[PDB]
DNA sequence: CAATTTAACACTTTTGTCAAGC
DNA sequence: GCTTGACAAAAGTGTTAAATTGTGCTATACT
């Protein structure tokens, strides 16, 4: 689970670097939030991994 | 029953404080202004830069060894495009576009 | 935002909540809730409580 | 030890989190594949 | 699902056509060179006129907006290409994001002079990025790209051999069809294995998960540990029976104090003594110790 | 980018949703990049012009 | 493919073994 | 009580050679 967060987080740190469009950055932030939620609670929001 | 193991080989040394070795403490400052300390051994030289707890690379407080270690910036968008086109082509394209906005 | 970018600021995601609570006065909400409790009659008093 | 009277809980403002940590996990890799030693700057890093 | 929102988002913009992509790329290049000219003038500080200043500040921003529009137009293509790798290793939305990175690179290198459609050129970069991301991030224990390719080849020929010979192919058949030695194919086979979760449900239910019945082979066993603490003491006593000089060489030679197996030359600094005398003393002490009168005491810690 | 801790966002009651008056569904849309929220509005400047 | 790491060895140096004796 | 010379396998020198690993790039069109 922790790993899943890092993979997202690092990717975000790259997308902000090259100035990606707003849609991609928002999608990445949403993925990061969902990953953190799964790390703390698997199944509280949505369906668990 | 199932049997498992790690790579962490165990040692039966009972010397919690039996042996004492000399050490020296270096101090580093991070880019954000946070400072940390590291008790290096009294061996060879203290490293100039150290990866600290916060994750930033910190420089030795005393100050020495001004070596950026072969800086190499990544391929920029412009340098990345310069191969696909000639400089004259870009000059002509910019001039043509400036004509369009002149007419507007 | 294009018309009146100088007058107001909008945000989305967790950053929006962080920025919005950065200037949140804790005392005011409690005072308002107490006033509503001493003033309200029906469900409004229940919500304030 | 054996000197407790009460145990209390509370929120973490991420300053406690940055104080606890001995270093951040930069990379996702856990261990090398043919050798079984931990990978530096990742999970299980020594 | 958390993905349908993205599907809704990507429908905001419409598809492009060849000529549209052409002037989009032209505008991107023109804006980039306009930024370069800006930097060139600012190096000298040349006075960019007020009207020309606004015109250039418009053209460069229009180039950036053209880049954004071109990137946003191909999200459907990125998603369609990423949809092929669903259900193995990586999440669908992670694959979509990696394809988005690939599309960004394709736009970075896209050339309009060729007159080729953007769709054909993007599909190379998007597929490459998806494959790289799947190889790097699809396993807990990271195997390098070359080993991933070798494992994929092993799987492919294994399936082909199973289909052809119509039986469980022995490693010899795999080696023959792969032109590699049996040992290396066995190594790849064992590398390809996936770790089993430590939180399984061994026992048909949740009474024990997996690890309630695993014993540590590297456990600290008390009887041995305590015995060690005695052994040292015994040695500390036994070496006391020897003379000061005879006891010292054994202690320093084996480093019972510091731990370093000091060589004879180092031990020569006790009195400036040569190696040979220290060796003679060590052999004499060894003869004294190994006799039953002393060795019988220690003849259980073997 | 900052993230929200799930324990205090969901749970019925929503501790955050009670600390600030946003409805439980309003927070879900703001947090998961679905709807914008106005972080600050310069009332004095708007009234001036 | 270029970079990084590891095995490989023809050879040098530090180290350990005998016979002899001032 | 302890030292010099003759030998020896073992622990390193220094560079090169082979294996391993990270990396950018594929232009019919495909949404």
């Amino acid at each position: 689970l922790y790993r899943r967060v890092i993979n997202r987080n690092n990717r975000l740190k790259r997308l902000i670097d090259l100035g990606a469009p707003e849609i991609i950055v928002n999608n990445e932030k949403r993925m990061l939030q969902e990953s953190v939620d799964a790390l703390f609670d698997n199944g509280r929001r949505g369906r668990p991994v | 029953v199932l049997r498992g193991s790690r790579l962490g080989a165990v040692s039966y040394e009972t010397d919690r404080n039996h042996d004492l070795a000399p050490r020296q403490v270096a101090r580093y400052r991070t880019d954000n202004g946070e400072e940390f300390d590291v008790p290096f051994a009294d061996d060879a030289e203290i490293p100039g830069t150290w990866l600290c707890r916060n994750g930033l690379e910190g420089t030795l407080i005393e100050g020495d060894v001004p070596e950026p270690k072969k800086v190499k910036p990544p391929r920029t968008h412009w340098d990345m495009l310069l191969e696909r086109r000639s400089v004259e082509e870009l000059e002509e394209l910019l001039k043509e576009r400036l004509d369009l906005i002149k007419a507007k | 935002q294009d018309r009146y970018g100088e007058y107001f600021t909008g945000a989305m995601g967790a950053e929006s909540i962080k920025k919005l609570i950065e200037n949140f006065d804790i005392d005011a909400e409690a005072e308002s809730l107490r006033e509503v409790i001493r003033s309200g009659k029906g469900q409004k008093k229940l919500r304030a409580l | 030890v054996n000197f407790f009277d009460e145990l209390r809980i509370g929120l973490a403002t991420a300053d406690d989190i940055r104080n606890w940590s001995y270093g951040e996990v930069k990379k996702p890799e856990t261990i090398n594949y043919r050798t079984l030693k931990p990978e530096k700057d990742g999970l299980f890093c020594e | 699902d958390s993905v349908r929102a993205y599907l809704k988002q990507i429908g905001k913009v419409a598809l492009l056509n060849a000529e549209e992509e052409v002037e989009l790329a032209k505008r991107i290049e023109a804006g980039l060179y306009a930024t370069q000219k800006l930097a060139e003038l600012a190096e000298k500080g040349e006075k960019l006129p007020v009207q020309q200043r606004r015109d250039m500040q418009w053209i460069c921003r229009d180039g950036d907006r053209a880049k954004n529009h071109l990137l946003e137009a191909n999200l459907r293509l990125v998603v369609s290409l990423a949809k092929r790798y669903t259900g193995r290793g990586m999440a669908f939305l992670d694959l979509i994001q990696e394809g988005n990175l690939g599309l960004i690179r394709a736009v970075e290198k896209f050339d309009y002079t060729k007159g080729y459609k953007f769709s054909t050129y993007a599909t190379w970069w998007i597929r490459q990025a998806i494959t790289r991301a799947m190889a790097d991030q699809a396993r807990t224990i990271r195997i390098p790209v070359h080993m991933v390719e070798v494992i994929n080849k092993l799987g492919r020929i294994q399936r082909e051999l199973l289909q052809d010979l119509g039986r469980e192919p022995t490693p010899e058949e795999l080696a023959k069809e792969m032109d590699i030695t049996p040992e290396k194919v066995l190594e790849i086979q064992q590398y390809a294995r996936e770790p089993i979760s430590l939180d399984q449900t061994i026992g048909d239910e949740g009474d024990s998960q997996l690890g309630d019945f695993i014993e540590d082979s590297e456990a600290v066993v008390a009887v041995d540990a305590v015995s060690f603490t005695l052994l040292q003491d015994q040695l500390q006593s036994v070496l006391e029976t020897l003379s000061e000089r005879e006891a010292g060489v054994v202690r320093l030679r084996f480093g019972l104090t510091d731990g370093q197996p000091r060589t004879l030359d180092e031990i020569g600094q006790v009195y400036g003594v040569t190696r040979e005398r220290i060796r003679q003393i060590e052999s004499k002490t060894m003869s004294k110790l190994r006799h039953p009168s002393r060795s019988q005491v220690l003849r259980d810690y073997l | 980018a900052p993230v929200t801790h799930i324990w205090y966002f969901k749970g019925v009651p929503s501790r955050l949703g009670y600390l600030l008056d946003l409805a439980p569904k309003d927070l879900e849309k703001i947090i998961y990049f679905a709807a914008y929220v106005i972080t600050s509005v310069d009332d004095e400047m708007r009234h001036n012009e």
